[PDB]
RNA sequence: ACGUUGAAGACGACGACGUUGAUAGGCCGGGUGUGUAAGCGCAGCGAUGCGUUGAGCUAACCGGUACUAAUGAACCGUGAGG
RNA sequence: CUGGAGAACUGAGGGGGGCUGCUCCUAGUACGAGAGGACCGGAGUGGACGCAUCACUGGUGUUCGGGUUGUCAUGCCAAUGGC
RNA sequence: GUCAGGUAGAGAAUACCAAGGCGCUUGAGAGAACUCGGGUGAAGGAACUAGGCAAAAUGGUGCCGUGCACGCUGAUAUGUAGG
């Protein structure tokens, strides 16, 4: 996701929680790594959009192979042998609904305040590294 | 960490801005020309609309009656339809004295 | 300053109790004895004890 | 625009209009174990910070012996109502010099 | 590379954008700060205050707009891989 | 199993790390002839060190704005600017 | 050693001007890894040190307190004691 400023939310009881507000477009998978080829399980995902004239076709061909629209940058995360993903699958922010602690890259064990899909938005209690408009990686807290 | 003294810097731009208006073109170092823009166009924008207060404020800057007369009379109407970008910078090699990058800075006019 | 009426008017803090290298309790002074200094984002900008118990956790102080 | 859209619904439009140097009464919720009580605070506004959802104002109260300053968050749920008693006729944005007033009749 | 940017903390090959083009320097609108400007008018024919007017002004920032300028030729790196 | 580029991964090895104290439930429990009264695990509340670090709480901000003393220039008073 | 104007001021200090004398014999852009020197910056104002040293604070006089007055006075008086 992309960091978009910071604000606070007031609760009904009265306390105010300072929240880092992160915008997370739909993340669309581009490549799936497996034991047979890469020796490990991971999925490569992209986000955003890039100008056609500026995206070099070595990546465009790589994107076109998966039917994926050219995004900005590429990231991939290792799997936990408990989930499966297919090339071209679109991943939205609702996956964070069931998890209360998240890791933002690293500042770890941050409470999640609110998640919505209609506006592709995620909320984190605290501060995260980087200025506004920077790229952030949000994953569930490992220290359970 | 950035993410002449103030008085000298302010006076120099005030003088150079007046000379630019008077002559419509001047030869100066490229860094000076770039920084001069942030002082020059704001004067022309104010001159686009004429008022007693604007005339007084325009005088408080450049502290010269000739320039104020030059403004609000033809620089105003000549740039009324233009939304910014009243200045043009042309690089003209380097100064022989100290190899400084020199450039002409001139208002978009003189199309006779 | 002393909020109570124990007689003392001005006191000096000589040690901040509650932890190593530190309404918290403090040690103040020629008589040395403990004392106590008296969420929405608001801020509030502007008592002696017996070294064993409060006896001016602070029910009496709030009541008075 | 993401930030602004997020705070518009959180802000409250029932904010009364007051100016620095005005005598203001503000009601604030209080929690004592399991009860909600309304506490009334009387004072004079000496500073207002306008930032939208983060707008706040400082009120100085001359208590029994010494003054007490209190910074309220205008849009916080803790504050319920704000009422103006006197229209102070001052000509300064921040009245910090009262640490060490006329009436506007307008 | 050159030019418009450099909040990565000056050894700088680094984030993006360089005319199907808003990164920066301007012209507008909104918010904040400053808290009653210049000019005009009534009374006192002075020093203040009120109307004019919660207004005038506001840099590095927010929301828009390319009628200005980053344009069009080189140099470097090759042509089927023991 | 040495052609010329632009990305995403597997991480051996190495470096910075194994905070502290108190209360409550467990429990008028274990040990002991009584009183006094647990330890550990779990949860909660402070302080110190380090990374991130500004929507909200302070300070600072030689450019903009408000107010002003002595003197001077812009042929003048008023209205400004510079020191 | 002498001659050294106007305003402000107790003065021969200091600041601001006229006349006169000058820009001091390398410059144009970019910002600080804090080598040096000032103003300002929360305060339990001594948590530093042999010594609160050097800074800062401070200084005055439309004065009755062992705190008050201070930049301007429609008017008293369109200049009051008086040389």
């Amino acid at each position: 996701g992309k960091k978009v400023g910071m604000t606070r939310i007031f609760t009904e009881d009265g306390v105010s929680i300072p929240v880092t507000v992160i915008e997370v477009e739909a993340n669309r998978v581009t490549q799936v790594k497996d034991l047979a080829n890469d020796g490990y399980r991971a999925i490569q995902v992209t986000t955003g959009a890039k100008k056609a004239n500026r995206v070099t076709k070595p990546e465009a061909g790589h994107f076109a192979k998966a039917g994926v629209e050219a995004g900005r940058g590429l990231w991939e995360f290792r799997l936990a042998e408990g989930e499966e993903f297919t090339v071209g699958q679109s991943i939205s922010v609702e996956l964070f609904a069931d998890v209360k602690k998240v890791d933002v890259t690293t500042v770890q064990s941050l409470d999640v305040v609110r998640v919505d899909a209609e506006r592709n938005l995620l909320l984190v209690k605290g501060a995260v590294p980087g200025a506004t408009g920077s790229d952030l990686i949000v994953k569930p807290a490992v220290k359970a | 960490m950035r993410h002449r003294n103030s008085s000298h810097r302010q006076a120099m731009f005030r003088n150079m801005a007046g000379s630019l208006v008077r002559h419509e073109i001047i030869k100066t170092t490229l860094p000076k020309a770039k920084e001069l823009r942030r002082v020059v166009e704001p004067l022309i924008t104010l001159a686009k609309t004429d008022s007693v207060a604007n005339r007084r404020l325009a005088f408080a800057r450049t502290r010269d009656n000739e320039i104020v007369a030059k403004l609000f009379n033809e620089l105003g109407p000549r740039f009324a339809s233009r939304a910014g970008g009243y200045t043009r910078i042309l690089k003209c090699g380097f100064r022989a004295g100290d190899n400084a990058p020199m450039a002409y800075i001139e208002l978009v006019d003189r199309s006779e | 300053n002393v909020a109570d009426n124990s007689g003392a008017r001005r006191v000096m803090c000589i040690k901040v109790l509650g932890g190593s290298h530190r309404g918290d309790i403090i040690k103040i002074t020629g008589d040395v004895l403990k004392a106590v200094v008296v969420p929405d984002g608001s801020v509030i900008r502007f008592v002696l004890l017996n070294n064993n118990s409060e006896q001016p956790k602070f029910m009496k102080i709030i009541s008075l | 625009n993401i930030i602004k859209q997020l705070e518009q619904e959180q802000m409250k439009q029932d904010v009364p209009s007051f100016r620095p140097g005005d005598t203001v009464e503000v009601k604030v919720w209080v929690v004592e174990g399991s009860k909600k009580r309304l506490q009334a605070f009387e004072g004079v506004v000496i500073a207002i910070r306008n930032r939208g959802l983060h707008s706040a104002f400082t009120v100085r109260k001359i208590s029994n012996g010494e003054g007490v300053e209190r910074v309220f968050q205008t849009h916080s749920p803790v504050v319920d109502s704000i009422s103006v008693k006197r229209r102070g006729a001052v000509r300064k944005a921040k009245l910090y010099y009262l640490r060490e007033i006329k009436e506007r009749l307008n």
